[PDB]
DNA sequence: TCGGTAATCACGCT
DNA sequence: GATTACCGA
């Protein structure tokens, strides 16, 4: 039972290839044919079983289980590795031929050895130093121990080489350099000489990148897929190695009995072309050796590579067992950190359970049923090791002494932890642990609440759960990964997991002026939203006119008992009815509840001793974004708490909405016609000042600013004069519409709305603008061919005036498309350029941790950040950024001992 | 568009005051009347030669796949003709005058089994412009406002 | 076709120039050769290939006399449907249900 | 939880106003495409502004600024 | 050849006289012979670059020597265009403007591959006609050509390319991806999809 | 300055 | 097909 401790690279000597390999190839033939498939060549000469043949290397060896082994080609020619080509450039360059010196003076060797040690860790240090030393043998052709032999330039791209020789007297001959005289130059070098270079001389030797023995990859990383029934199709990878030991069979015969010194040549740079499209199939230069139906051949280095190749594509994300993967469809009736699960989805995953002592009892009951019985069983296990399938035939024969010790597997139930995902995975939250409940239909059930975290709806979604097994991994993601725990956020400390849609607009019915609430009524809403109270919906508050209570009084009874908050939230519209509230608190800090507080407001929410007194609930109390009564929660009364505050509100609210109605129809954009006459002498005004603006720039009154030219200026002072006109506008039906229909209600706290788009359906639509510019793409002057050209008026170039009541015209209907297809292109093409930037920052940043001395390091001791993140409080829990928050401290610490 | 074989309107042209290649300088003569990007003969006068195939047109002599453009720079002049294969049109309604050609009379005849598209496009009422000649246009929208 | 007209052969006797082309109604021959039309919902119901046969008639010049036109098949064409080259080209509403 | 806290936010960057209200700063590529030339360290970088501060003497003159 | 106006006339003796005095007539053509291939080839250099100027420089107007005169006046009116945008006398022209974008359909691309598929064939012709003149040499004298010419094509060469080529949509110019299967759901998207 | 070449461009699913 | 930037005279 080891394990890896380092991994060192180098380079295949031919010596140990030999070694290596079992056989050699000289036979280009897979069958040959259809009985008997055994030849002496490329497939199994004792090299490597795929089919259910137990023919191998004396060694038994089905198909299950057997390694691959190695061949190798005596290649009768050296020939040029292509990937180190690059790089014996570099050496042929910097080394004194015909001796094997390194072109230095024993002065610059003694210096030069002495800083290695010196920057001995750094990578990119000491690459920087062995460019000087390539730079220094460079410029030198007088060596100072061979009285400077006429040294020859060398020359590349890609692989030919040559020399610049002399003859005659001066001549410049190009002597195409071969492989056989490059490797005869590699021997001489020393190899005391290779620390001067980037080599080692156990590891690397540089003679050794000229392939004179080329290895052949076994049977079992070259598979032949069968095609129909009996027809196989070759691997890519067979399929050129076949090609190969064609072009040196001839060869072998060539030199060996032809004697026309032309084709030898010839064929040399055949062998080589043939066997650079086997390592690099994509190289530059080079014609790509096709299939003979149309496909390029993907060769090793797309095989290691290409966006879906053995890094990224197998390696280091795979697929996995025990998943599934279905739809989503809400319900608000279990709690926030559980999950449905399927019955179908539930029998056909399972978790490993080892009956110890005090579970005996319980799977005896679960094998003997069954893998029928939703209670069941599905493999049971020894401590041997031959597990025992139950399907068959009998299960009484394993459901006798079951014989402590065993491991046995049974389906899903509630209670076991489970996981999910949402698969685009962009933040760390969007997979969380759930804790399984068992529901019959097909689809995943998940509680409203938890969808800010997976940024999901529910037009027809897909997430994925996968069951953890191992008893050290099952409760590790209980304790670190629960809903519960990650009720607020990394990003902001604000809270994630809150409320959304109804029940924001559920609590402001609940809390306004005038929601009085009958017996019955408060007596049923207590039962449904989870809460235990005995016998005191009391005192029934305002008897004026039948016993009934009050709405703030029912809020008040989900607080804790000594709350204490004040804030002013989005619904203020008088700010001088708020100063007096605040006056008064702020001097005589408990006044009694009852007679100073029925001054109150509807925006200023006063909660004290867990009793509302003064307020209206909105998107100030839950929310995706900053609610700060659901903030306040987390950091004052543990978490277990904030989980049954959150799981009390969410029912108490929805009943509300429910029972009370919120229809809204179409008299909801309706105004009547004295105010829609208001909204036309704003549009024709407008339009004056825009055939007015046209004619100061016609007639020369162009009045310019000094950065801009006269066609940018117009285009300026004209989109702010409609701009403008489209909030004015806006204003006018925003005042006039009251707050008190289910449009604005939904618009005013906020829960799917603006303020614009219900202006943007009684009034104008605004301009119709493409990237700062306003429409003027098309003809020759003039954007449709409705329009007399050369003409710069608001009517005319992207200006719509017509509601989305009031019906549009077809000019303003086409000009309306123009600005429409302008949002969609930037959700395709921004989405893209995101994903990959996100890409670039993880994958160089996940290796820091802190330490327990508080130090970020990275994984070579180098200290990043001392005291991490400037001493040294995590963000998760900080408050707006700043630290422990005497203020709040302050107030709520005298208030509880004084109030007593 | 369909096609047409190409030579007949060669000849066609030649004929209607078009001067050939023979003779040209060109500029600046007022000139380059081309066809299908091939440049062949001149003409004097640009707007005599371009309303003098659309009368042509909608009467019914020559065929019903040819349309004339004209640019109208204050130092450039052209004049194309195209008659290829392959271009993408769309059918209008000529006016003339401030009234709209061929009314309820004939608008009947459509209702009733006479006549049909193939008989309004050689009656010459039906237009069908390229991208190229509806530049010189100006179109209406409904028929309160012509 | 006109664009190729005469080519080779080597020998300075045969020569090929190349005449007209006629397309027959789209008819097919399995094996045990027999042919008979087809009808398009035949052809999508047991993986054929719905097409036409191109004859090409060529001219033998010999030795500058031309004496005998032959006409060879040269090979198949697809045809499209309801064009006016296939089977249903006119046919009207009753027998299209046929 | 720094790479994903720094990459989250820049997928919901949908359209904003681009027709901002200002004469001053002018044309300095907002958004997405800011977020990737500061991270990419890129030499060039298009539409280099520059603030600049004045002293006590250029603080308040109108046309001696 | 290129224009009469005087202002731009006075361009090209700037473009003329800085350069004519390097390279004489006739000579350019050999120059070609310079580019594409080095260490005097001689009869490689005269003879590539006239297959290069014409088979390369306007298709269009011919493929003879003669054509010469036209190819000259054809291209020599681009240079107008260019010309007078450096001063500044037109504007850019958009190739987004439906003037200028036509569609190749049905009818054009079919006649592109039946070109390749027939052409293909014509050198198959050949192959079985000078691969039988000596095997067998002479027989019966009418007969000859009327067993010369219909054992000289094997029809099944031409159908496969013509099917293969549009049951994968993969076309040997380089297109990819024109023709694509039916899509049958919904009356309204099996029309959809013919537009 | 100045020209040149590669090497890069969401998630899942059919 | 577009951005860069590193490499090469
Ligand atoms: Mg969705
Ligand atoms: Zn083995
Ligand atoms: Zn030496």
């Amino acid at each position: 039972k080891k394990v890896i401790g380092s991994i060192e690279f180098g380079i295949l000597s031919p010596q140990e290839i030999r070694k290596m390999s079992a056989a050699e190839i000289t036979v280009p033939d897979t069958y040959d044919d259809d009985g008997y498939p055994i030849e002496g060549g490329l497939m199994d000469k004792r090299l490597g079983v795929i089919d259910p043949g137990l023919r191998c290397e004396t060694c038994g060896a089905r198909a299950g289980e057997c390694p691959g082994h190695f061949g190798h080609i005596e290649l009768a020619r050296p020939v040029i590795h292509v990937g180190f080509a690059k790089t014996i450039h570099r050496v042929l360059e910097s080394t004194c031929r015909e001796c094997g010196r390194i072109k230095l003076t024993d002065e610059e060797i003694e210096e030069y050895m002495q800083k290695f040690e010196v920057m001995g860790d750094r990578k990119g240090a000491v690459d920087k130093l062995i460019k000087e030393i390539h730079k220094k043998a460079k410029e030198r052709m007088v060596c100072p121990h061979c009285g400077a032999p006429q040294f020859p330039i060398k020359f590349e791209r890609p692989t030919i080489y040559w020399e610049l020789r002399k003859d005659e007297e001066g001549n410049e001959y190009k002597h195409r350099m071969m492989p056989s005289e490059v490797r005869d130059r590699l021997e001489k070098i020393p190899d005391k000489d290779l620390p001067l270079l980037g080599l080692h001389p156990e590891k690397s030797r540089p003679e050794w990148m000229v392939l004179t023995v080329l290895p052949v990859p076994p049977v079992t990383m070259r598979p032949s897929i069968t095609l129909e029934s009996g027809i196989r199709a070759e691997d890519d990878l067979t399929h050129k190695l076949v090609d190969i030991i064609r072009i040196n069979n001839r060869l072998k015969s060539n030199i060996e009995a032809g004697a026309p010194q032309l084709i030898i040549e010839d064929l040399w740079d055949l062998l080589q072309y043939h066997v650079t499209t086997y390592i690099n199939n994509e190289t530059s230069g080079v014609p790509p050796a096709k299939h003979k139906s149309g496909r390029p051949l993907k060769t090793l280095a797309q095989r290691l590579k290409g966006k879906e190749g053995r890094f990224r594509g197998n390696l280091s994300g795979k697929r996995v067992n025990f998943s599934a993967r279905t739809v989503i469809s809400p319900d608000p009736m279990i709690s926030i950190n559980e999950v449905g699960v399927p019955l179908a989805v539930a029998m056909e995953l399972t978790v490993p359970e080892k009956v110890t002592e005090f579970n005996y009892e319980k799977l005896k009951q679960r094998v003997l049923n069954g893998p029928e019985k939703y209670p069941g069983a599905n493999y049971v296990i020894d401590p041997e090791g031959r597990r025992i399938r139950l399907m068959e035939s009998n299960r009484e024969l394993i459901a006798e002494k079951l014989d402590i010790g065993w491991t046995v597997e049974r389906h899903l139930e509630d209670g076991d932890v489970v996981l999910f995902n949402r698969q685009p995975s962009l933040h760390r939250m969007s997979i969380m642990a759930h804790r399984v409940r068992v529901m019959p239909y097909r689809t995943f059930r998940l509680n409203l609440p938890v969808c800010p975290p997976y940024n999901a709806d529910f037009d027809g979604d897909e997430m994925n759960l996968h069951v953890p097994q191992t008893e050290e991994a099952q409760a590790e993601a209980k304790i670190l990964m629960e809903v519960q725990n990650h009720i607020i956020s990394p990003r902001y400390g604000g809270p994630l997991i809150a409320g959304i849609q109804d029940h924001i607009s559920g609590g402001y019915l609940l809390t306004r002026e005038g929601a009085y609430f009958t017996r019955y009524e408060v007596e049923q809403m207590l039962m449904f939203a989870g809460m235990d109270v005995n016998e005191l919906p009391e005192p029934d508050k305002y008897e004026n006119g039948e016993p009934l209570w009050s709405g703030k009084t029912i809020f008040s009874l989900l607080l804790p008992d000594d709350l204490t908050i004040w804030y002013r939230n989005k619904l203020c519209d008088e700010p001088e009815r708020c100063e007096a509230l605040e006056k008064l608190i702020e001097e005589k800090l408990i006044p009694d509840p009852e007679e100073v507080r029925k001054l109150a407001y509807d925006g200023f929410v006063y909660i004290q001793n867990g009793k509302l007194l003064s307020g209206a609930v909105d998107k100030k109390a839950y929310g995706r974004e900053d609610g700060k009564l659901l903030d306040i929660i987390v950091r004052e009364y543990g978490v277990e708490r904030a989980r049954q505050f959150l799981d009390q509100v969410t029912k108490l609210t929805i009943w509300v909405i429910t029972h009370k109605g919120f229809t809204t129809a179409i008299d909801d954009e309706d105004l009547p016609q004295e105010a829609i006459d208001r909204i036309h002498e704003i549009i024709r005004e407008a339009e004056e000042k825009v055939q007015r603006l046209i004619e100061a720039y016609k007639r020369g009154e162009l009045e310019p600013l000094p950065g801009k030219t006269l066609e940018e200026t117009l285009e300026s002072k004209i989109m702010a004069v409609l701009a403008e006109a489209r909030d004015n506008a806006g204003k006018v039906a925003e005042r006039y519409l009251g707050m008190n229909n289910h449009a604005v209600i939904m618009a005013k706290t906020g829960a799917r709305g603006k303020i614009l788009n219900i202006t943007q359906m009684a009034a104008m639509l605004g301009q119709q603008s493409i990237r700062g510019k306003r429409l003027y793409r098309g003809y020759r002057g003039r954007v449709l061919t409705h329009f007399k050209p050369g003409d710069l008026g608001a009517r005319a170039r992207g200006f719509v005036t017509n509601s989305y009541k009031s019906g549009l015209t077809p000019q303003e209907y086409f000009f309306h498309a123009m600005g429409g297809r302008e949002g969609l292109v930037d959700t395709a093409v921004r989405t893209a350029q995101s994903g990959y930037m996100q890409r670039r920052l993880i994958n160089a940043l996940q290796d820091l941790k802190v330490d327990y001395d508080g130090t970020v390091r990275d994984p070579t001791g180098i200290i990043v950040q001392f005291k991490y993140g400037e001493d040294g409080v995590d963000p998760m829990k900080s408050w707006q950024g700043k630290t422990v928050d005497v203020d709040r401290v302050i107030v709520r610490t005298l208030l509880k001992m004084r109030g007593g | 568009t369909t096609g047409i074989p190409e030579r007949e309107v060669r000849e066609y042209l030649m004929k209607m005051g078009v001067v050939p290649i023979e003779e040209r300088r060109p500029a600046p003569g007022l000139y380059r009347v081309y066809l299908n990007g091939v440049l062949i003969g001149t003409v004097e006068d640009g707007r005599k030669l371009v309303e003098r195939i659309r009368a042509d047109r909608r009467a019914g002599k020559i065929s019903d796949v040819i349309n004339v453009a004209l640019y109208e720079d204050e130092e450039v002049k052209e004049v194309y003709i195209n008659s290829d294969d392959g271009r993408v049109r769309r059918p209008l309604i000529v006016v003339e005058n401030g009234k709209p050609k061929l009314t309820r009379e004939h608008v009947e005849g459509i209702k009733n089994g006479t006549l049909t598209w193939s008989d309004l496009i050689r009656m010459g009422v039906i237009e069908y412009l390229d991208a190229e000649e509806e530049e010189n246009a100006y179109v209406a929208t409904w028929p309160w406002e012509v | 076709v006109n664009e190729f007209g005469e080519v080779v052969p080597d020998i300075p006797n045969f020569k090929v120039k190349f005449g007209k082309i006629r397309i027959g109604q789209p008819e097919f021959q399995e094996a045990q050769g027999q042919r008979r039309p087809l009808y398009p919902m035949d052809a999508r119901i047991r993986n054929l290939t719905y097409s036409a046969p191109l004859y090409l008639e060529m001219i033998p010049v010999v030795n500058g006399i031309e004496q005998e036109p032959v006409e060879v098949r040269i090979g198949e064409l697809p045809i499209m449907l309801k064009s006016k080259a296939c089977r249903l080209y006119g046919l009207s509403d009753e027998e299209l249900i046929k | 939880v720094a790479a994903q806290s720094i990459g989250e936010p820049s997928t919901q960057m949908t359209l904003n106003t681009f027709h901002y209200a200002g004469v001053a700063e002018i044309n300095v590529t907002l958004g997405l495409p800011r977020i990737i030339e500061i991270v990419d360290a890129r030499k060039n970088p298009s539409t280099p502004i520059m603030t600049v501060y004045l002293d006590e003497e250029h603080r308040y003159d109108r046309d001696k600024a | 050849a290129v224009s009469d106006d005087p202002r731009i006339q006075q361009v090209l003796f700037d473009n003329l006289e800085d350069a004519s005095d390097i390279s004489t007539q006739e000579e350019a053509l050999d120059y070609i012979g310079r580019l594409a291939l080095p260490g005097q080839p001689k009869e490689y250099r005269l003879r590539r670059a006239e297959h290069i100027i014409d088979n390369n420089l306007l298709p269009h107007m011919g493929v003879d020597p003669e054509n010469r005169r036209a190819k000259a006046y054809y291209l020599g009116m681009m240079a107008l265009k260019v010309l007078e945008l450096s001063l500044g006398l037109r504007g850019e022209d958009d190739k987004d403007h439906y003037a200028n974008k036509r569609l190749k359909l049905a009818g054009d691309l079919l006649k592109d591959l039946f070109r390749v598929a027939f052409g293909q064939l014509v050198k198959d012709m050949q192959y079985q006609m000078t691969k039988t003149y000596q095997r067998k040499g002479e027989r019966y004298t009418f007969e000859n050509i009327q067993r010369f010419v219909r054992n000289s094509i094997r029809p099944d060469v031409l159908s496969e390319r013509i099917e293969h080529a549009l049951a994968t949509g993969s076309w040997p110019g380089g297109r990819t991806g024109v023709s694509q299967l039916l899509d049958r759901t919904n009356y309204m998207s099996t029309l959809s999809h013919l537009r």
